[PDB]
């Protein structure tokens, strides 16, 4: 069972809609979770005009019902200091349902 | 893109979500940025224009060929036609108000309609020519 | 796509499944949305049109170049020809009735015929030009 | 052998045909199954204009003959609350034929 | 060694040639084999205009010389009731030559 | 494809497998559907046409640009040339008999020749224009 | 590329990061080479030109069709429009100073706008024609 | 170490050159080897206009110096009755050099 | 391809391997089918033509645009130029003898030259127009 | 736990900006780290006009906080003599956080 | 390619590595075949031409549209411009000496400039038209 | 640790530059190494107009400093008789640094 050791400031953006239909994100902070962060095989990835450096980072937190504040939705991102971990998906790692796998990137521009 | 393109997508978004038809046929699911949640599945999307730079010595304008796609999770896409028919009924000869300059004619162009992926979702692009004057 | 496209696919689906030939040659397997089950395997499909915006000052119309594909699991595709021949016998010069506007001429265009996948299935597209008047 | 713990409301859509040949789906509910849901490696996937977040979710239920109500056909989808699991295929996991693997997505828009 | 438990009605089509060079298939039945059917990882696959649901289904039967009726050639298909298993290839699974791996699809339209 | 395409592939298959040359140069290996077995390996294939819709007010016809490919397992493809030369000697100015309508001229078009896969097999397409009259 | 292209990208970079608008709308994030760090995410990029060699007997010049892309991490890309509008307000009819030769007209060309990847990032290219004289 | 049980008639084609530069193959027989034939995962493959059924078939024979008749060069093919095994490459399987891996196809038209 | 194509590749193979230059510059490595062995590595290859069907009412001919590629394992491909120069010195205005009909002019067309794979091997295609008369 | 044996001269380039917006790199040396260098499966890769020979080279060093000199950012490269190892990403290999995986190339032109 | 192409790449390589500029801006890193070693990283490359066969009844010539690419490992590619500017300053209106025939005009054509891979390396092609006379 | 049994004549080409910038290779022989040659999964590969037969062949020799004659640079090739092994990359297989993995092809035209 996972050994949780990092403090990840979970962050959810409020979506202020603009006139054209596109929302504007704020990334106001949410309450902090505890998690383990297990790396994957990382390599740099061609962005737009940026040679973005990415690593897979399966993050494991504890669980909650889907209508609770403690669930990381894939809308949200983690942030440890200045290292933003995006959330690709959340997937309910444990069999009994105690732990959630998340999926991250840590795309540093490099 | 050109200077009017900040105001053009804003005003064609406002003429949408005000038509009575496509409000009873799509709902509130007209957007550029997708509101995350359950993904309702019979939305439209209004983002990708391109400019054909029709300008002047004195002044300059633009030909925005913006694409409004219609995406539909229904089994057939006769549902997606009438939603796209309510797009085209709302926009050809619009004569709306912009924030930077004005447009002079919002015509109609090619509108392809196909299955995007696994043949589960159906995309109906609708290219509209927007000759705006800066 | 254009406003007539909600009624056009509906009426060309109704002229199909009423021809006596292609009812003894395909059966009830003419559709847009596939009825899930065993996949009979000698169907046709009528979904992907595109519009070429032939319009007016006073009024507007459309050129729907809709594609009716013929798919066939048989070893050769001489079976798929006569089913596609019964498509083209049913649609060129149709003069049918629409729910939004009317069409003025349902002509014929390019009709390619090839093996889609693993050379087991054979797709015969049939592009028909549908100049409709809104 | 699988330990079944989730309650999944199986759902089958009746196909009201429209005039153009396309059926209209309703997704009326069917009776509920019990299942285990085992996650796969998940990552977000480019939809149409949506950055859809998907995870593989091999779902295992019990079996039935093919002309029975209890078989999940790949026409159908599961739904646990508001989390719709599509069915990609059903594949008869067990050797003796007691259990069926299903294959899901959980495409949340994110 | 494989435990054979399913009854698969082997089917071979006679090829009535048409005038254009294309044969017309009949899929008249052949004698029934016994086999095991081991599933693979299944997912739905984009057909022509059909979202076909496929699973790999390595089927194992007993062997015969190549000029015998009991060999499934890849011309033929299996059929268990209304579930047609196509044959991709036959590959002689056993070392001593007692068993043949087949390779199937079960493409249900879904 | 068009209504004549059911009879056109049937008649150009019958003029093939009746020429004395290409019967001593290919054999019985002229087909659309491949007879399964050992795959002899110096066959031809006659399936993929496409139509260029040359029609009329009164009546309608078609321009079938059908492709007859020549596939050959030999090390060089000088063997595949004379088999394709015996195709073209058999079909240009054919004046054959159809079951639906008739053709008026079976001309010749582009005929590319390349290695399809791993440079082991050699495909010589031969596009023939078949202006048929329905 | 041509001899002026060493000085052209230098001068259009200097007219950028001096406009007051796009300095309060992008910031200091106008570059060719990306400063590594946290990747702010609402930048522009000015690198890919191409030349259309408009020259003379006596002397030679160039038509630099340089692309200035606008990339934006925001949910919608109405934010990316006004940043691209402030690009186009800064560059059409620029009349700037070069280090090798001079330019005679910095016009405007096509400016497409789409989602590059996973539909999270939005690229608005802006092609500007730069007829320079060496 | 491999247990050799099949008799494979090795075949080498003499290359009668034609006038255009292309050789004409004959596939005259060569002496017979003993080999094991281990199957791989097989599936049908899109040929030219043929839906060719292929399986990997790593064939293992004994070795020889490269200028000997007993080496299967990748020019050559095996043939067991009417089942022609092409040779993709030969690769010297054993560490001491007693055995050669070959690589086959068995492309039956199907 | 056309009927002359059986004899055309045969005769342009015979004018090759008879020129004194390219025999001291390539050797015996001029072929269509590759002789298996060690792959010498500075060969040429003469297989892919295509036909442009220039024909008549009375009689018919062909425009064979055959490609002769030059492949070279050397580090630079100045070695591959003079071998390709000895190709082009051997073939433009050839006036050779065919077995089926005759050719009237063996001209020269486009000849691209690039790195095929991993930048280790260099392919110089040489398209020659062969207007033959059947 | 990793056995560190190589001395890698870590190098960080100062970014002198030119007039056009592009920085000019210097690759001034930084202090030396100790590391292990574990190779991956290497093969030559098509560069621009160069047939570049690359190998994966997961390099493992010790860790530091992200605002410290001892962290290899993916901006930087290693250099052992004249063998420059680029840095693709850094990924915090250890569970407790003592060791960092790096990811290299060693693209020699060859 | 054509007969002059053996001498053309040789002479444009010799006019390069003799210009004083691009010798203090690239160095000795002008080549076709890459010298293996450490890969310096601000080189140019001169290999891929293609011919446009401009010839005569009496005599024959060629239009070599050869590409000289500029590759640069620097963060921005303002460094790659002046190296490419020193290419174009060295070659347009060259009037050099060939070993087979002569050239009559070495003009300038399109010169695109982009990021090849991972956006770390920058390729500036420079197409030059070389009308040579054999 | 590897058991070295083959004698591979290492070969390095001197680069006589031509007038156009392209060097001309000679492939003069260098001193012979001892090595093991471990095959990989081989299959034929589409060359230019040649159906080249390739196998991966990870070759392991002993090591040296990078400025020594005994290092196989990826410039060089091996040759055992008439079987030329190209070198894709060299990668320092051992942890202590005694052995070098090489990477080969053996592209026979076939």
């Amino acid at each position: 069972r996972p050994r949780l050791n990092r403090l990840l400031v979970l962050e959810e953006a409020v979506r202020v809609a603009d006139g054209a239909g596109g929302h504007r994100l704020d990334w106001q902070a949410k309450g902090e979770v505890w998690a383990e962060v297990t790396a994957g095989s990382g390599s740099e990835r061609a962005g737009e005009f940026v040679t973005l450096a990415s690593v897979p980072f399966t993050i494991v937190v504890r669980a909650a019902p889907v209508g609770a504040a403690r669930r990381p939705r894939p809308e949200q991102r983690f942030r440890e200091g200045a290292r933003i971990f995006r959330i690709l998906a959340v997937a309910e790692r444990d069999r009994e349902g105690h732990y959630l796998s998340c999926f991250a990137r840590e795309e540093v521009v490099a | 893109s050109y200077a009017v393109a900040g105001a053009l997508q804003a005003a064609v978004y406002q003429q949408l979500r005000a038509d009575a038809v496509l409000a009873a046929l799509v709902g509130t699911a007209v957007y550029d940025a997708v509101p995350p949640g359950p993904l309702a599945g019979t939305y439209v999307s209004l983002g990708p224009e391109d400019v054909a730079d029709a300008s002047d010595k004195t002044g300059a304008g633009a030909v925005h060929d913006f694409v409004i796609s219609v995406i539909t999770d229904a089994a057939g896409f006769a549902t997606a036609k009438a939603a796209a028919a309510a797009v085209s009924d709302a926009l050809v000869g619009a004569d709306l108000v912009l924030s930077r300059g004005r447009l002079v004619g919002l015509w109609f162009l090619r509108a392809k309609a196909r299955r995007v992926e696994k043949a589960d979702m159906r995309r109906i692009d609708l290219v509209f020519r927007a000759r705006v004057e800066g």
